[PDB]
RNA sequence: CCGAUAACGAACGAGACUCUGGCAUGCUAACUAGUUACGCGACCCCCGAGCGGUCGGCGUCCCCCAACUUCUUAGAGGGACAAGUGGCGUUCAGCCACCCGAGAUUGAGCAAUAACAGGUCUGUGAUGCCCUUAGAUGUCCGGGGCUGCACGCGCGCUACACUGACUGGCUCAGCGUGUGCCUACCCUACGCCGGCAGGCGCGGGUAACCCGUUGAACCCCAUUCGUGAUGGGGAUCGGGGAUUGCAAUUAUUCCCCAUGAACGAGGAAUUCCCAGUAAGUGCGGGUCAUAAGCUUGCGUUGAUUAAGUCCCUGCCCUUUGUACACACCGCC
């Protein structure tokens, strides 16, 4: 059953929530931002990097494979 | 700092850079429509293995006081889907790893040892391991 | 009824019965209550020293 | 050890059933109440514990 | 680091077994708080040696199985030293907590063991030496965010430390906890 | 005259033959020291002697290792056992005993056979089976 | 990130947008992820995007460049038809072109009563591998 | 085994033994090991650190009339022997725990009496008898078959993927094996050429020297991918090109293209095994002109779990019943 097809490139309004609503997790990979939201995850994986403009989320320490990837560092 | 001292794969990461941005070396022809060895599956991505495989040879010769062709096909390994069938060890391309050595000794990186072999030249020594002083120092990390 | 939680290891360990060879007899004292002997069929493998736990604190396992 | 804490009565000796079992050979061996001697020793009729 | 033996990044101090039993069976530190969970290993020669084994690597060995990848642990070591730099994120304090007070109630109290029992096999009550218990829930979280993790990719680091919070806390949100309930629950139907 | 206590600890088959010579003291494996290596998850794995006993403990110490036979992660309780068995010998041989015994029960009271030999090797394969032990599966009716 | 392609056609087969775009060439019928990157190696279209993305211009450099390959460097491993025989023309047929060309040899070889044909014919192996418990449908 | 003991003391099997596998800074040594570290005498280039002294380090310049066995090798040795202590035990035979430490068990070969129409006449110039015996079932040439295909079962491999797939890179062996062999034939180092198969150059090798620090895969590390029968998978065919072979049609084997399948974990069953064990993982050997999805070894990575019971299957003794002794797959 498990089926979930989505949208390669992030649409503005989506884009935005992504810009908005990624400072609202801590846990976050390019599964995290691919099952919230219904990006590729290629796109996911790209899309955090995009999102290292400046730090908007910060990397703990990017494993080889896996990037693990927390909270934007409030306080 | 030498290129042991230097953790060794962000090594050719800027031995690749060098040699591009010196400009010079001769890449050539077969290159675009390059298997790499009958080995792999599918033509590599970074679009410019040699300068960053010249790279990985030269520095091998640094490590290794000599090496032929048929050494270098033989370090550059893998398994080998022949399918359903168990996976073997394919040689490398030699053609590739021959005009990796021919192209390092353009630079005069590398020389053809006595006894047969190719070894690395006091210059190429140098340009080697030059940088792995600024790979060092490039910084702390 | 009664309902309580009551972890007791058996003083020695007494043998190995079940049917495939799985439960270790075991004489058991209460712990929450120095007094009380129970006998308990214990299927993990147990020593001498070592707390264990039964949900009903009466069963009394016998024979099997 | 239950019934002579909750006795209302002290000490207390506690009755005891006296049943005459009684047993057809068939569930005596089936049952394990004798069992099957060799020949030398079906004879001897001592009762052992 | 000399004052004391961490854990690459970790305290191994201020953790304590929170349930006599599994006390003296789970080693996170006797003095002995391993750095690294790669060892030698040889606790599988004798019999109650087992234990003695840290619950950290001894997770490592049980996360490494199926037919893909077993005697990878070089592999899995990452995992396991990869999950619990998520869980100080979520929950903090030493996640060894979070580990340690999963598998005590992760793993149940008692368990449903089978007799032959003539025919119709009425399993018995019996308790457990904190083993099938142990075991059960190691696999049973280990095997949860095993198969959470065929078909989302969740990273198994991710997967494992929903795991061991869903089962520190006594959460019902897990696989671990989930089956705690269960051979509980069919125990209570034998009796 | 400084010292010179050379010291071998395996596994499986790799041999890793330290050597304590006194000096300054950052420790080398071949000719790298331990920061790298790379299976990495270990690392610290062969940092242990180092951060059991003390930073302090071979700032006299020079110590040179290397390895060959056996296999990627042996090789290093290899080197592990051998720059504690030989950081062992150094203290025994000329300087105390003391410290040597302060050594060995800071490593012995948690082995990972620093100083034990693992006694291990693998079985033989024997007819009839895959490996050792297991079988080709019974045709059976 | 431009959505509008929204999957495209081509050369008369149906293709999808949101693949990778050398991923994307590897559909039509005498391709392959080979020769489908090397056609996006001299073209020069650059490989990280997808086949809904790029102008008219890029894939109709596509299909001069892999409809005519040997003009414009490509050399003579990728290329599927070598040696044809009607003519000894050694080109890359494409499309339902290779379907053709597949049929035409197997009718060749048919029609040449020779051995190989008549194995198509009866629907066999036509590599001598044993077909006494492989082969079942 | 001890002991109860109409028996006492003996013999074969088990055990002891051999090979093997692991503790032996204990010995004898070793340019066909290693070497080791020196002494470091150097070349030596900033290979790298460092202003420079000095140092870290591969390579070499070695050689040697260093020195030595730290690992390598293989000879002699030793040891490990329930040996100590504490339980348990008829307080015997032993068992259990702990100490020192390899804790009494590292793994095979060898394997009795006695069997069995087991298999083998196609391993035997071992062969009884029988056939057949020139048109020869004597020996071959050419071809063909042993490979054929609506179905059935048997051992294997590869998958089903993201603890993974393909894209960089780093980098760790062992047991072997090799020419120049009983009739014509290898192991291969290093040059060019070619993408590659390969090709074409040339070099060492009765080998611990040459292949060959056997420079591997998993593995390990560097980027893609995004859970799509997708990049897994990878069948079936189209087309080329090499190689072996006098000859590959009946795809020989290999490469290069090209097509591009079912399988998203397997219905009824059932074998395998406890420690360096299962599994994966290559690699040798055997098979070989050509060549292995075969076995037999070898490491390498290396788990989970039993450490007990006879619950199923099948084995040992004892007692017993038995109309069975072609032995219950019986007898009736």
């Amino acid at each position: 059953r498990d089926k979930l097809n989505n949208l390669v490139l992030f649409d503005k309004a989506t884009y935005d929530k992504l810009c908005k609503e990624v400072p609202n997790y801590k846990l976050i990979t390019p599964a995290v931002v691919s099952e919230r939201l219904k990006i590729r995850g290629s796109l996911a994986r790209a899309a955090l990097q995009e999102l290292l403009s400046k730090g908007l989320i910060k990397l703990v320490s990017k494993h080889r494979a896996q990037v693990i990837y927390t909270r934007n560092t409030k306080g | 700092v030498t290129v042991k001292d230097v953790n060794q794969q962000e090594f050719v990461r800027a031995l690749a850079a060098f040699l591009k941005k010196s400009g010079k070396l001769k890449v050539p022809e077969w290159v675009d429509t390059v298997k790499l060895a009958k080995h792999k599956e599918l033509a590599p991505y970074d679009e410019n293995w040699f300068y960053t495989r010249a790279a990985s040879t030269a520095r091998h010769l640094y490590l290794r006081g000599g090496a032929g062709v048929g050494s270098m096909t033989k370090i550059y390994g893998g398994r080998q889907r022949n399918g359903v069938m168990p996976s073997h060890f394919s040689r490398g391309s030699k053609s590739v790893a021959r005009r990796v050595l021919q192209a390092l000794e353009g630079l005069k990186m590398v020389e053809k040892d006595q006894d047969g072999g190719r070894k690395l030249t006091p210059q190429g020594q140098r340009d080697l391991d030059r940088i792995a002083g600024q790979v060092a120092a490039a910084n702390k990390k | 009824r009664v309902q309580p939680i009551k972890l007791a290891r058996v003083t020695k360990v007494l043998g190995r019965t079940g049917s495939q060879g799985q439960c270790t007899q075991v004489r058991v004292e209460f712990m929450d209550d120095t007094s009380r002997s129970i006998i308990r069929n214990v299927k993990g493998p147990v020593r001498e020293g070592d707390v264990l736990t039964l949900l009903e604190s009466e069963r009394e396992a016998r024979r099997l | 050890r239950d019934i002579s804490e909750a006795s209302v009565f002290d000490a207390y000796v506690l009755p005891k059933l006296y049943v005459k079992l009684h047993y057809c050979v068939s569930c005596a061996i089936h049952s394990k109440v004798v069992r099957n001697r060799s020949r030398e020793a079906r004879k001897d009729r001592t009762p052992p514990p | 680091t000399p004052d004391i033996k961490l854990f690459g990044k970790w305290s191994t101090d201020d953790v304590q077994i929170n349930d006599i039993s599994l006390q003296d069976y789970i080693a996170v530190k006797e003095k002995y708080a391993k750095y690294l969970p790669h060892s030698a290993g040889r606790y599988a020669a004798k019999r109650f040696r087992k234990a003695q084994c840290p619950i950290v690597e001894r997770l490592t060995n049980s996360m490494m199985m199926h037919g893909r990848n077993n005697g990878k642990k070089l592999m899995t070591v990452r995992i396991v030293k990869h999950a619990f730099e998520i869980i100080h994120l979520l929950t903090g304090e030493n996640p060894l907590q979070v580990l340690v007070n999963a598998i005590i109630n992760s793993g149940p109290r008692e368990d449903s063991t089978r007799i032959g029992r003539a025919g119709t096999v009425r399993r018995q009550a019996v308790d457990v030496s904190p083993l099938r218990r142990v075991n059960q829930a190691i696999w049973l979280l280990c095997t949860g965010a095993r198969e959470a993790a065929f078909r989302n990719i969740k990273t198994i680091a991710e997967c494992l430390a929903d795991e061991l919070i869903n089962a520190a806390k006594g959460s019902s949100n897990s696989y671990a906890i989930k089956k705690k309930d269960e051979l509980e629950r069919v125990a209570k139907s034998n009796r | 005259p400084l010292q010179s206590v050379q010291v071998f600890g395996r596994k499986k088959t790799a041999t890793a033959v330290a050597h304590c010579k006194r000096g300054n003291g950052l420790i080398k494996v071949n000719g790298r020291p331990l920061e790298m290596i790379e299976p990495r998850t270990l690392q610290y794995k062969l940092l242990e002697p180092v951060l059991l006993l003390g930073k302090e403990r071979f700032a006299g110490v020079d110590i040179r290792v290397r390895v060959k036979g056996g296999g990627h992660v042996a090789q290093i309780y290899a080197i592990r056992q051998s720059i504690s068995k030989a950081l062992v010998a150094y203290y025994q041989k000329y300087v105390d005993e003391a410290s040597k015994k302060e050594i060995k029960d800071i490593l012995i009271q948690y082995d990972r056979t620093l100083l034990v030999a693992d006694p291990r090797r693998c079985e033989s394969k024997k007819f009839g089976g895959p490996g050792a032990r297991a079988r080709y599966q019974k045709s059976y009716r | 990130p431009e959505k509008f392609q929204h999957i495209l056609r081509v050369l008369n087969t149906n293709i999808d947008g949101r693949r990778k775009i050398a991923f994307a060439i590897t559909a039509i019928k005498g391709v392959g992820r080979r020769y489908a990157h090397v056609v996006l190696r001299k073209a020069d279209i650059d490989l990280t995007k997808r086949a809904g993305e790029l102008t008219e211009d890029e894939v109709e450099r596509v299909i001069t460049i892999m409809q005519n390959p040997r003009q414009y460097k490509i050399p003579d491993w990728f290329l599927n038809r070598q040696k044809d025989v009607k003519d000894g023309k050694y080109s890359q047929v494409l499309a339902n072109g290779l379907d053709n060309k597949l049929r035409e040899d197997l009718e060749r070889l048919k029609k040449i009563r020779a051995h190989r044909g008549l194995r198509h014919f009866w629907g066999l192996r036509v590599r001598g591998q044993h077909t006494k418990t492989t082969g079942r449908r």
